[PDB]
């Protein structure tokens, strides 16, 4: 299945692409940009023995953020792409693991302690009752009750018995469906009493049971 | 009004640690574990227990032989917000009324108070009926 | 009510026969449904086969709760799916530049020899485990949810946290591991920091 | 009542096929010296070597000499077990351990009758076993337990 | 105290006499002193009954 | 029950501060139910989630990011017991989180923080259940708690004040017993200032007063440290014996059984920690004249 | 030059026209794996026994390269988010979000112990006593 084929034209080009930590906050931010464009700027600064960059937000989207440089060296990392068209490719490999680090510290922890307040906050217990009483809003003709009556209420209680001969008419076409039934089964195929059903049974079958009385009917296919 | 600078003299003696034990006691008081362990009880405990993991949901065994059609019924359950009333006693006639924990202990009753919950009813049916929904507070 | 710590390690010795030291780990989300498990990995003493290498002294096994019988620590490694030694070894001790404690788990390797895929390990846990049947595949999926569920709860009840578990696992044959060399005192059966 | 493992300083175990060109060239010395300790068999014993040093206050504290420790391990394991050593006055203290086989019958017959046991993992077994049993003068459930004491 | 100390006072020797009184580590190495004796007593009893 | 004999009956070094030194039922059951020392706490405990968080800020690495084989040197950090993760500077982190819990942005007697520095360790509780007390911080030699403090204090009389904003001062804090460890705890102010060619010189804690360390029954007692230890635990049993007035309404109580005195006095010698119990309110005897002859 | 007064800007975008998943595929440096000799590659889910829960397989070069085994990671982050940053012929960097980390891990090839012919029951009986004549006689 070709769909199964994993493409190593990146792989092959030895593509490299960064990987960065940056906090949800940050990315949601960016969110607001909605792809127009771009969500603001990255800059390095280069010294004696020293290496600094940074990440800075865009003045209309905002209408420095450090990075932080990790270790590679110990473990391999690629990026492989998954298509909505179902297919797959490498389209690259991950060269650098870097973490955005915050330039505010202490009050940007109000809008964590904010942020906290949103991830956090459904009321548990929290505002009691001072009222008490309402159940059992009288149905004196309980509801479901009233409802399974009216289904009652259209023409039920009474079966044929009582046209035997078309009732033996629904024997002979379940009897070719199959050599044995269920009782239950043919209550629900003929709609009669099952005393009535069972002296037919007696009358034109026998009875094979089994286990713990799953009893089948059957007219002696011979 | 302190500025850790013109401060010359943190010396401090006998007297003001009990000052600041004298201030222990009587904000948290002699008996704390056992009333923050209830509170927390019935403020953390009951409602996470009500939410955890208790969604049931049950599926009638109809169309037996003989089925088609659409809709074996199928019902779900499931229970949100839990409320605690103030401890309540219920007098034979029927009368509820608040009950005083000296009271409790003369005539010999429970002082408990009543736990109510959020309730909801459910009713995907196989096909027809979906947005059947319903609320209670029971 | 005073009670053992959960989710902590614990070294013991004891004057059984069989075991010269014991590590044990209790679970009980005592923030969940609050169920069971407690954990014995154990460094065997006093005894030996014959004349198989003898050395009974460093054969380290698993109580898994309520197993009814006790499984080799390597074979734990292996139904989690880490079949290279060389990563169980890792997660054992990843500082690996000490060879007297990495040859002091030489020979359970060893032993664990006689089997290298997930599958039949965890085959071999069920047999272990569950009561004579016949069908093999249940048995691995059986085994399967007890490795998943049962062993170390708190570190995760799912499939995508199966190698985290493993890494905790291993600290807890290293924490064994340093008790039994001597590097670091057992744990004291009364240490209120270790009551709740 | 003290066992082989107390002792023992150290245990040691090489792959030496030719003693003549030992990799442990101190012992070559003794090599030499044990040239004429039976010259013919040297072609047939395995080529697997375990060395042992002896602690040197602690063996003379026990007062024994050397060829009462080869005597005990070759009562113990047998003639199979061919054991050289060196002197007992020298500034390490050192004894020498291979195994030896049956010689004439061991022409792969069947398939050998060890199911071919490697003789390193067997020597382990040797080792293990000789540390564990080997009970020179006390020879059971006491030991130097002791102390020794002045009572006036 | 100090990480292994192994002086008089902070491993266990009470300097006082129960005239002057106690200080607070000799206390509480004296309460450590009074339950060997208190649970001795309790164990015992049970013990030389059988 | 019945019959055994072991060391789960004497008096751990490790309940120092926690639970009473002799305060334990003079029968059978002796030193297997215990009570808790007079200032001790315990935690509600909470989720751990908020920290994690504060934890992944904090630069802490993953498990499954990381490279096992090549960073050994780096610190384990544990939550309630599970291994969430690694740091590689943990002098920092450490200082940064006890200067987190300090300002009351986490639960002070709900997130205890303890740091093996022998074995390269950082473990971290927030469950229920742990024993704590609370002690006054010192910092570089000198104690933190000072005059204005005080001050509010004497003023919460009538101005608005608690125990609460002394801790948001960051003055005084909660231990439990496994921090408490790791320590450098030292018994007076007095003992921490005249240090100048005593042994020690890094306090980390105080005492807020050694009269702490007994438990409820043991506070009755006057001099406790002049008396032979097991005489102050017979007493402690006592008190729980005698008779008095036992609370104020009792009149419109029947209580199935009861003995009330009809003088009661409050004692002549007491203990400051009385002053808490409220014994001055409701006491348990009378000052009698007595002759040992 | 780097060692001197060196400043470098480049923007960043984060476009949402994208439509494919981006995803970590992780080795171990000590496995040596080379790219260079990978000819040819698959990748499917594969739990035969047992789509978007599923582990990967990958198989690289067929019958004649090494294969390998994909997990899920071990949960998504609770404060930050991992994003790929690309470089464009422009001159800016372009950021791409995560939806999935997986593990890849060595399986071995034709080997075949097959503890099923009597192995367990020969284990029973093992002394250390034999190893390489039962993997000949398979």
């Amino acid at each position: 299945a070709e769909r199964g084929e994993l493409d190593l034209t990146g792989a092959k080009q030895n593509t490299g692409v960064w990987l960065v930590k940056v906090p949800k906050y940050l990315s949601q931010q960016w969110a607001k940009a909605s792809g127009r464009g771009e969500v603001g700027k990255l800059r390095i600064a280069k010294t004696q023995g020293r290496t600094e960059v940074s990440f800075t937000l865009n003045e209309d989207l905002a209408n420095e953020h450090p990075f932080v440089l990790q270790s590679v060296g110990g473990q391999t990392l690629t990026v492989f792409t998954e298509s909505s068209s179902d297919k797959l490719s490498l389209e690259g490999i991950v060269v650098q693991r870097a973490e955005c680090r915050p330039a505010a510290s202490e009050n940007y922890m109000r809008l964590k302690r904010l942020q906290i307040e949103e991830s956090s906050k459904p009321v548990r217990l929290s505002q009691q009752l001072d009222k008490v009483v309402t159940t059992n809003y009288k149905p004196v003709a309980n509801h479901q009750y009233n409802i399974e009556y009216e289904r009652k209420k259209k023409e039920d209680g009474k079966r044929a018995r009582a046209d035997k001969q078309h009732v033996l008419d629904m024997l002979f076409s379940a009897f070719e469906k199959h050599q044995y039934y269920n009782l239950k089964d043919l209550v629900d195929i003929t709609k009669q009493p099952v005393v009535y059903l069972k002296e037919i049974l007696k009358e034109i079958g026998v009875q094979n049971v089994k286990g713990i009385h799953k009893n089948t009917w059957e007219l002696k296919p011979e | 009004y302190d500025e850790d600078d013109d401060e010359i003299t943190p010396d401090l003696w006998q007297e003001a640690c009990w000052i600041v034990i004298s201030s222990y006691f009587d904000e948290k008081g002699l008996v704390r574990q056992q009333l923050d362990s209830f509170d927390e009880f019935i403020q953390m405990s009951v409602q996470r227990i009500v939410e955890d993991a208790p969604p049931i949901d049950l599926q009638a065994e109809a169309q037996h032989a003989s089925g088609e059609v659409e809709e074996p019924p199928r019902y779900l359950l499931k229970f949100e917000q839990i409320y605690l009333s103030k401890p309540t006693h219920w007098e034979r006639d029927g009368a509820p009324s608040p009950m005083m924990p000296n009271e409790a202990r003369l005539r010999n009753l429970t002082y408990s108070a009543p736990l109510y919950v959020d309730i909801t009813k459910t009713v995907i049916k196989e096909g027809e009926e979906q947005l059947q929904t319903q609320h209670q507070k029971t | 009510q005073e009670k053992m710590a959960t989710n902590t390690v614990y070294v013991f010795a004891k004057k059984d026969s069989k075991y010269a030291y014991t590590g044990e780990c209790r679970s009980c989300l005592e923030n969940s449904s609050r169920p069971t498990s407690t954990i014995w990995v154990s460094m065997l003493a006093r005894g030996g086969q014959g004349a198989k290498k003898s050395a009974i002294g460093q054969r380290i096994v698993a109580t898994l709760p309520y197993i009814k019988q006790e499984v080799p620590i390597i074979i734990v490694f292996r139904a989690l799916g880490f079949v290279s030694d060389r990563d169980i070894l890792e997660h054992i001790i990843y500082d690996f530049e000490d060879p007297e404690m990495m040859e002091m788990v030489k020979p359970s390797l060893d032993e664990a020899f006689v089997i290298q895929e997930q599958n039949v390990a965890l085959n071999f846990i069920g047999s272990r485990g569950a009561k004579p049947g016949v069908t093999k595949e249940k048995r691995i999926k059986y085994a399967k949810e007890v490795l998943q569920k049962e062993m170390l709860p708190h570190v995760g009840v799912s499939d995508f946290c199966e190698t985290k578990k493993a890494y905790f696992l291993g600290y807890m044959v290293h924490r064994l591991l340093l008790a039994a060399l001597g590097r670091r005192e057992l744990d004291d059966r009364d240490h209120y920091g270790n009551k709740r | 009542h003290t066992t082989l493992r107390k002792v023992t300083a150290n245990t040691a175990i090489y792959y030496d096929p030719n003693p003549q060109s030992t990799v442990v060239a101190e012992d070559q010395e003794w090599v030499n010296v044990y040239y004429e300790m039976p010259d013919f068999d040297v072609a047939r014993i395995s080529p697997w070597l375990l060395r042992v040093e002896l602690d040197r206050k602690h063996m003379t504290d026990r007062k024994l000499t050397m060829e009462q420790i080869a005597e005990k391990i070759n009562a113990g394991f047998g003639d199979d077990l061919n054991c050289i050593f060196n002197d007992d006055n020298a500034e390490k203290l050192v004894l020498r351990i291979r195994i030896m086989n049956s010689d004439e019958n061991k022409m792969q017959e069947e398939e050998e009758v060890v199911d071919k046991m490697d003789d390193d993992v067997f020597l382990r077994c040797i080792e293990s076993n000789m540390l564990t049993d080997m009970t020179l003068q006390g020879i059971e459930q006491i030991s130097k337990v002791y102390m020794h004491l002045p009572q006036t | 105290f100090i990480k292994d100390d192994y002086g008089p006072e902070s491993r266990g020797f009470v300097e006082n006499s129960y005239l002057a009184g106690l200080t607070p580590t000799e206390f509480f190495f004296h309460a450590m002193g009074g339950r060997e004796g208190l649970i001795d007593t309790a164990v015992k009893t049970a013990e030389t009954g059988y | 029950r019945d019959g055994k004999l072991a060391k789960p009956r004497q008096l751990h070094n490790t309940l120092w501060g926690m639970v009473c030194p002799a305060e334990t039922p003079e029968g059978h059951a002796v030193g297997l139910v215990k009570n808790l020392a007079l200032m001790a706490y315990i935690s509600v405990g909470s989720q751990p989630s908020p920290i994690l968080e504060f934890l992944e800020e904090w630069s802490m690495e993953n498990l499954e990011e990381i490279s096992p084989a090549a960073i050994a040197d780096a610190t384990k950090i544990f939550v309630n017991g599970c291994w969430v993760g690694i740091h590689k500077d943990p002098e920092q982190l450490m200082n940064t989180l006890r200067k987190l819990r300090r300002q009351m942005d986490i639960i002070v007697s709900e997130v205890s923080m303890i740091r093996d520095i022998r074995e390269r360790e950082i473990r971290i509780y927030t469950d229920a259940g742990r024993i704590c007390r609370p002690l006054l911080i010192v910092e570089k030699q000198k104690l933190l708690l000072k005059k204005r403090h005080i001050d509010q204090l004497k003023e919460r009389e009538y101005n608005n004040y608690s125990w609460q904003d002394l801790v948001a001062s960051g003055v005084v804090e909660y231990i439990d017993t496994l921090e408490e460890e790791t320590v450098m705890l030292a018994m007076t102010p007095d003992d921490l200032q005249e240090k100048e060619v005593a042994y020690c010189s890094t306090y980390t804690h105080c005492e807020i007063h050694p009269s702490m360390i007994l438990g409820v029954c043991a506070s009755i007692i006057p001099f406790p440290d002049h008396n032979q230890s097991p005489r102050n635990t017979y007493q402690s049993a006592m008190g729980k014996q005698a008779m008095g007035v036992y609370i104020t309404n009792f009149h419109v109580r029947m209580d199935t059984l009861a003995h009330v005195l009809y003088y009661p006095q409050k004692p002549l010698v007491t203990t400051r920690s009385m002053e808490y119990l409220r014994f001055r309110e409701l006491p348990a005897g009378i000052n009698s004249i007595v002759a040992i002859a | 030059g780097p060692s001197s007064q060196n400043v470098t800007e480049y923007v960043v975008r984060v476009p949402k026209n994208t439509t494919k998943k981006y995803n970590i595929m992780a080795f171990n440096a000590a496995d040596k794996v080379n790219f260079a000799t990978w000819n040819q590659a698959r990748l499917e889910r594969d739990l035969s026994n047992k789509p978007e829960d599923q582990p990967w397989l990958l198989r690289v070069n067929g019958k004649s390269g090494r294969k390998f085994k994909g997990i899920k990671k071990g949960g998504v982050t609770e404060n930050t988010s991992y994003y790929i940053f690309t470089q464009c012929p422009d001159g800016a960097f372009e950021a791409f979000p995560v939806h999935n980390w997986y593990n890849f891990t060595p399986l071995a090839r034709h080997r075949t112990l097959t503890a099923e012919e009597a192995e367990e029951e020969w284990e029973r009986r093992n002394k250390v006593l034999n190893h390489f004549s039962i993997m000949q006689q398979r």
